[PDB]
C-alpha cells in the first residue's frame, strides 16, 4: 500500500519545458512524456520531459506512430545517460486540474507496466507569476469505490496540507484518483545561475538621460501639479462636513487630489536625485 | 552499606521500581474515555490515534486491560500501526526489567514469523523505551541482533 | 511579501471572461452590476482596481462561474 | 553616601523605558495594521 | 509570541502555538491560555491541531482551581472528536490530548526543571524529539522521558516503608480528583500515606509531621524520596 506522503520531487529543469510546450499550443490539450529516475516506494524523481507529434480534436487528443518514441529514447541514452519513463503529463488549457473521462483512460493504459506512472496536469493560463497550478495525480481503484472502503492508509502528517479546489472536486476527485504534494529540487548548480543571469544590465545608469529634456520633463509634471494642488486647495476646504466615510463612496467617479498629489512627488524626486547624483560622479571619475 | 552505597545512589534503581510501586498503587483512569472514542471506526488515522492515547496515559503501569479487550480492531490497521502497536507495549511497561522479554515472547522475531515484520521488528524499539538511561545487557542484546538481521524494518526499531 | 501577494490576486483575471456594466455601489468595496445576459447582480469587487475609474456607465469584466467584479 | 548615588542611576535609567516603549507602542501598532492588510 | 499568533502564514501561526506549549507547560498560565482561546478557531486545520496539544501541555494535573479553563476544555476536546464533518487532522489533536491530560492517572507530569536550577536533560531531549510528529508518527513516541512523577515518598532504612500521616493548611479544594461520571463540613486535614501524589504548588500548603512517631531530618521542600528519621 501507500502512505499518502508520496512527495514527488521533480526538478528545476523540466517545468520550463512543461510550460513552453504547454503554452505554445495552449487551447489544444498538448501532452508528452516524463523521463525520470525511480527511488523507493515513497518518493519518485522526474528529471527530464519530452513531447511527441500528436493529433487532436476539441475534446480528445491522440498520439501518432510509436517509432518516434523508441528512436527518441535511444538518442537520449547515448547522449547524457539513460533513464526510464516515470509517467506522462497533459495540459488542460484554462480549466484547472482534474482527470477527465478520456484523461483517465490512457492513464489506465500506463499504470499497468509500472504501477507508479505519475499523471501530471499543467495549466499555462491560471499560472500568473506565482502559483503555477500543477497538482499531480494518480488513480485509485474503482473496485474499492464499490467496496465503500477508504484507501491509502494515512500514516504521516503530510498529505492533508493542500486543499483541493471545488471544481476538481466536482470531477473524479475523490472517487477515482488522489492528489500528491510536491516541491522543487533546488541547488546552487542551477539556482545561483538563473538569478545572476536573467535581470542584468551594463550601462543603464552610468549614462545621463536626454539632458535638455530631463529638465524639460521637470516641467511636464509640475505644470499640472499646480492645478492638481488647486484641487488640493479645494477638497480639504469641504471638510468638517458629511462624515468622511461618505467621502469614500462618493468620490469614485473622479480623481481625488490627495492620493494623486503624493504620486508625482515620488516621481519628481527619483527622476531628479538619480540624475543629479549620476552626473556628479562623472566629474570625479572622468578626469 | 558504604560499600553498597555506590549501587544505591548511582544505579538509582530504588527510584525506578519505587516509582513503579507508586504507579501500581496509584492509577486513577477510565475505560469509558477510550470507549467514548471507540465510535470512530473507519480506515483513518484513528487506529493509530487511540493506541498513542492509552500509551501516554498509562506510562510505566503495566496495565494491559485497555488493549486486551479485543484483537481485531487492534489488528485492523497494518504496516505501521503494527509497528506502533508493539511500540506502545514498552511505554506501558516503562522502567521494569522483568516484564520486557517475557510478555514480548510472542513478539520475538523468530518465534511466530508472520507476514508483518513490523509487528516483530518494532519490539526492539520498545526494549529501548523501557531501559532508557539504563544500559546493560539491553545495550548488547540489541547490539548483537543488529549484526545480522533483515532490512531497515527491524533496524528502525533496533 | 505584500508585493508578492499584490500580484498573486490576478489569477482570477484569466481568459474565460464575461462583460457586464457598472450600475451603482451600496458601500465601500461592494457594487451592483448588470451583465449582458440581462440579469443584474449584487457582486463583490476586486480590491486592486482604482475605484475612481468607475461610473459614467462603465464597462466591466465579470467572472465566468462565480460572476463577481474582475 | 554610596547607595545615595545609586538612586540617581535607577531613576534616569528608567527615562529610557518610558519613551523607547512609547516608540515600540507606536511601532508595534504599525505592523498590526500592515498584517491586517496582507491577510485580507 | 502574542504578536506572532497573527502572522500571515499558518506556519508561523502554528509554531507560535507550540512556543507557548513548550515554555509555560509546567504552569497553569493565565496569559498563555488567554492567547490560545481564539487559536482553535482558525480555518487552517493544523493550527487548530497544535493549539490543542498546546492546550494539553498547559494544564496537566490541574483541576478547575489553578485556572477555570480546565473543564472548559475537557468539554472542548469531546466537542470536536464527536463531529463527523471535522477534519481527520483537526480531530487528531483531541484524541492525542486525552492521553496527555490524564497521564498516568494524574501521577506523572512534565518537568524541564529541577528545584536546584538545573534542567532535566532527558526531558529536554524528550520534548524536542516530540516536536517531529509530522515527518514520522512514532518519532514523537519519545515522550516518556518528559513524564516525571510528583509524589513525596517517606523512607527510614534502605528498604522499610514508614507509616506517617500529615495534613494540609490552606484551602482544601486544590486537592481534587478527575472524578469520572460512569453513566450506564470540609477537610484541610487530609491524611496522606507514603506514596502520596501532590501538586508542586501544594508543597507549601501541607503540614510537617509533628505528632507522629516519624520526623523528617530534612526541610521538606522537594518531592521524591527523603529520609524520615524515626523519633
Amino acid at each position: 500500500a501507500v502512505d499518502t506522503a508520496e512527495q514527488v520531487y521533480i526538478s528545476s529543469l523540466a517545468l520550463l519545458k512543461m510550460l513552453k510546450h504547454g503554452r505554445a499550443g495552449v487551447p489544444m490539450e498538448v501532452m508528452g512524456l516524463m523521463l525520470g529516475e525511480f527511488v523507493d516506494d515513497y518518493t519518485v524523481r522526474v528529471i527530464d520531459v519530452f513531447a511527441m507529434p500528436q493529433s487532436g480534436t476539441g475534446v480528445s487528443v491522440e498520439a501518432v506512430d510509436p517509432v518516434f518514441q523508441a528512436k527518441m529514447l535511444d538518442m537520449l541514452k547515448q547522449t547524457g545517460r539513460p533513464e526510464m519513463v516515470v509517467g506522462w503529463y497533459h495540459s488542460h488549457p484554462g480549466f484547472g486540474c482534474w482527470l477527465s473521462g478520456v484523461d483517465i483512460n490512457t492513464q489506465q493504459s500506463f499504470e499497468a507496466l509500472s504501477e507508479r506512472a505519475v499523471a501530471v496536469v499543467v495549466d499555462p493560463i491560471q499560472s500568473v507569476k506565482g502559483k503555477v497550478v500543477i497538482d499531480a495525480f494518480r488513480l485509485i481503484n474503482a473496485n474499492m469505490m464499490v467496496l465503500g472502503h477508504e484507501p491509502r492508509q494515512t500514516t504521516s502528517n503530510l498529505g492533508h496540507l493542500n486543499k483541493p479546489s471545488i471544481q476538481a472536486l466536482i470531477h473524479g476527485l475523490n472517487r477515482h484518483y488522489y492528489s500528491i504534494t510536491i516541491n522543487y529540487r533546488k541547488n546552487e548548480l542551477e539556482q545561483k545561475m538563473l538569478l545572476n543571469l536573467h535581470k542584468k544590465s551594463w550601462m543603464e545608469g552610468l549614462t545621463l538621460q536626454d539632458y535638455s529634456e530631463h529638465c524639460k520633463h521637470n516641467e511636464s509634471v509640475v505644470k499640472e501639479m499646480l492645478e492638481l494642488a488647486k484641487n488640493y486647495n479645494k477638497a480639504v476646504e469641504e471638510e468638517d462636513k458629511m462624515t468622511p466615510e461618505q467621502l469614500a463612496i462618493k468620490n469614485v467617479g473622479k480623481q481625488d487630489p490627495k492620493r494623486h498629489l503624493e504620486e508625482h512627488v515620488d516621481v519628481l524626486m527619483t527622476s531628479n536625485i538619480v540624475q543629479c547624483l549620476a552626473a556628479m560622479l562623472d566629474t570625479v571619475v572622468f578626469k | 552499606d558504604q560499600t553498597l552505597k555506590m549501587i544505591k545512589i548511582l544505579s538509582g534503581e530504588m527510584a525506578i521500581e519505587l516509582h513503579l510501586q507508586f504507579l501500581i498503587r496509584n492509577n486513577n483512569t477510565d475505560l469509558m474515555i477510550l470507549k467514548n472514542t471507540k465510535d470512530a471506526v473507519r480506515n483513518s488515522v484513528c487506529h493509530t490515534a487511540t493506541v498513542i492515547a492509552n500509551s501516554f496515559m498509562h506510562c510505566g503501569t503495566t496495565s494491559d486491560q485497555f488493549l486486551r479487550d479485543n484483537l481485531e480492531w487492534l489488528a485492523r490497521a497494518t504496516n505501521w500501526a503494527k509497528f506502533t502497536a508493539t511500540a506502545s507495549l514498552g511505554v506501558i511497561h516503562k522502567g521494569h526489567e522483568k516484564e520486557a522479554l517475557q510478555l514480548m515472547a510472542t513478539y520475538l522475531p523468530k518465534d511466530t514469523s508472520p507476514g508483518s515484520a513490523y509487528q516483530e521488528g518494532g519490539g526492539l524499539y520498545a526494549l529501548g523505551l523501557i531501559h532508557a538511561n539504563h544500559g546493560g545487557d539491553i545495550i548488547d542484546y540489541l547490539l548483537n541482533q543488529l549484526k545480522n538481521a533483515s532490512n531497515d524494518i527491524v533496524r528502525h526499531g533496533g | 511579501e505584500f508585493l508578492h501577494a499584490q500580484e498573486e490576486v490576478k489569477r482570477i483575471q484569466s481568459i474565460p471572461l464575461v462583460i457586464g456594466q457598472f450600475l451603482e455601489a451600496v458601500d465601500q468595496n461592494t457594487a451592483i452590476v448588470g451583465s449582458t445576459t440581462g440579469s443584474n447582480y449584487y457582486v463583490r469587487i476586486l480590491s486592486t482596481i482604482d475605484r475612481e475609474l468607475l461610473k459614467p456607465n462603465a464597462s466591466v469584466a465579470l467572472h465566468k462561474h462565480s460572476n463577481a467584479l474582475v | 553616601g554610596l547607595r545615595q548615588y545609586y538612586l540617581s542611576k535607577i531613576e534616569e535609567l528608567q527615562l529610557i523605558v518610558n519613551d523607547k516603549s512609547q516608540n515600540l507602542r507606536r511601532l508595534q501598532a504599525q505592523r498590526n495594521e500592515l498584517n491586517a492588510k496582507v491577510r485580507l | 509570541v502574542s504578536l506572532l499568533s497573527e502572522s500571515y502564514n499558518p506556519h508561523v501561526r502554528y509554531g507560535a502555538a507550540m512556543a507557548l506549549g513548550i515554555c509555560c507547560a509546567g504552569t497553569g498560565n493565565k496569559e498563555a491560555i488567554n492567547l490560545l482561546e481564539p487559536m482553535t478557531n482558525d480555518p487552517v486545520n493544523y493550527v487548530r491541531q497544535g493549539a490543542l496539544i498546546a492546550s494539553a501541555l498547559i494544564m496537566i494535573q490541574q483541576t478547575e482551581i489553578t485556572c477555570p479553563k480546565v473543564n472548559q476544555f475537557r468539554q472542548l476536546y469531546s466537542k470536536v472528536i464527536n463531529d463527523k464533518h471535522d477534519d481527520v487532522m483537526a480531530k487528531f489533536g483531541a484524541i492525542l490530548a486525552q492521553g496527555i491530560l490524564d497521564a498516568g492517572g494524574h501521577n506523572v507530569t512534565i518537568s524541564l526543571q529541577s528545584r536546584t536550577g538545573h534542567t532535566h536533560m532527558p526531558s529536554v531531549v524528550g520534548v524536542l524529539v516530540f516536536t517531529q510528529f509530522w515527518f514520522w508518527f512514532p518519532l514523537s513516541h519519545f515522550l516518556s522521558l518528559a513524564y516525571t512523577p510528583t509524589c513525596v515518598i517517606g523512607l527510614n532504612k534502605d528498604l522499610k516503608m514508614p507509616k506517617v500521616q500529615y495534613k494540609s493548611n490552606c484551602k482544601p479544594s486544590t486537592f481534587a480528583y478527575p472524578a469520572p461520571l460512569e453513566v450506564p463540613p470540609e477537610p484541610n486535614f487530609q491524611l496522606l500515606d507514603n506514596p502520596a501524589r501532590v501538586m508542586p504548588a501544594q508543597l507549601k500548603v501541607l503540614t510537617m509531621p509533628e505528632t507522629c512517631r516519624y520526623q523528617p531530618f530534612k526541610p521538606l521542600s522537594i518531592g521524591g524520596i527523603i529520609i524520615l528519621k524515626d523519633t
